[PDB]
């Protein structure tokens, strides 16, 4: 996260760290007990998926003060309209090989039916993008966990406030625009399958995942960030569905 | 109704034929009987933060 500041331990309760051998891989949103959403393409490169650990409750990467719960992830389900190293359809669901037990510090996120979203949501101009990525483009990552509130913009916007580069990725009905083109503010790479979180009447709920974007916080652009909207149906039947062996399940979508 | 702010609804809202509008709850709620606001049922429900509640 460039130019935020750090989530006051316990206020971001629930993010997920996705480590793999240890190491840190993503972000991610817990939205009950044993389901996580994140974005497929932070597992593009995955070869022992046994090693695939969610941390909830997580706060300083430096300490380990008994708050954080880790469980190994059972099931990662993505669409199969994405396509590994592509931007489209940056989303999977994530199955806990067991539940993480609810306290002060470990909440779900509401996800959110999707009418509600579209209709109310999407017109929310400022929401909460958090995680433990870069504190700025080319630079070291945070060891406390960050979030920075951003303006959604419509996507016709978007383009027109966006620098032309050429090769860029289309800004699909999947993704949405937020942020800052003015260098200052804006999720980066390690931040990716975290939370865009939209307060809403008293309530907060998913809306975005961290996807994509050019560089971090660059000049003329905006950080893309999937619209969790257009997969509520997708999710719900999925968490649903008795789990299948083998780790990766790919689903169907729509 | 619901595509007026929200219907009035805290949460989630249904249209209905007429002018007929039911609101609704994520699970760990329940809806109030003035038919709009929703309620935890539940220790830690989605979407609230226990250290702001609580303060
Ligand atoms: C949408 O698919 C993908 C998106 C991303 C990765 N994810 C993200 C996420 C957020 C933002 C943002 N500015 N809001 C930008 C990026 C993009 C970015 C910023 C800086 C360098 C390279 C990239 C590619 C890209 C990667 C990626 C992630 C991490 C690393 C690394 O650690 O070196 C490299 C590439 C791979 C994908 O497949
Ligand atoms: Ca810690």
């Amino acid at each position: 996260i460039v130019g935020g500041k750090v989530c006051p331990k316990g206020e971001c309760p629930w993010q997920v760290l996705l480590l793999v051998n240890g190491a840190q891989l993503c972000g991610g949103t817990l939205i009950n007990t044993i389901w996580v959403v994140s974005a497929a393409h932070c597992f593009d490169k995955i070869k022992n998926w046994r090693n695939l650990i969610a941390v909830l409750g997580e706060h300083d990467l430096s300490e380990h003060d008994g708050d954080e719960q880790s469980r190994r992830v059972a099931q990662v389900i993505i669409p199969s309209t994405y396509v590994p190293g592509t931007t489209n359809h940056d989303i999977a669901l994530l199955r806990l090989h067991q539940p993480v037990v609810l306290t002060d510090h470990v909440v779900p996120l509401c996800l959110p039916e999707r009418t509600f979203s579209e209709r109310t949501l999407a017109f929310v101009r400022f929401s909460l993008v958090s995680g433990w990525g870069q504190l700025l483009d080319r630079g070291a990552t945070a060891l406390e966990l960050m979030v920075l509130n951003v303006p959604r913009l419509m996507t016709q916007d978007c383009l027109q406030q966006s620098r032309k580069v050429g090769d860029s990725p289309n800004i699909t009905e999947y993704m949405f625009c937020a942020g800052y083109s003015d260098g200052s503010k804006d999720s980066c790479k390690g931040d990716s399958g975290g939370p865009h979180a939209t307060h809403y009447r008293g309530t907060w709920y998913l809306t975005g995942i961290v996807s994509w974007g050019q560089g971090c916080a660059t000049v003329g652009h905006f950080g893309v960030y999937t619209r969790v909207s257009q997969y509520i149906e997708w999710l719900q039947k999925l968490m649903r569905s008795e789990p299948r062996p083998g780790v990766l399940l790919r689903a169907p979508f729509p | 109704i619901c595509v007026n702010e929200n219907g009035g609804c805290e949460q989630y809202c249904s249209d209905h034929t007429g002018t007929k509008r039911s609101c609704r709850c994520h699970e760990g709620y329940s809806l109030l009987a003035d038919g709009v606001s929703c309620t935890p049922t539940v220790e830690y429900p989605c979407g609230k933060i226990p250290i702001l509640e609580k303060r």
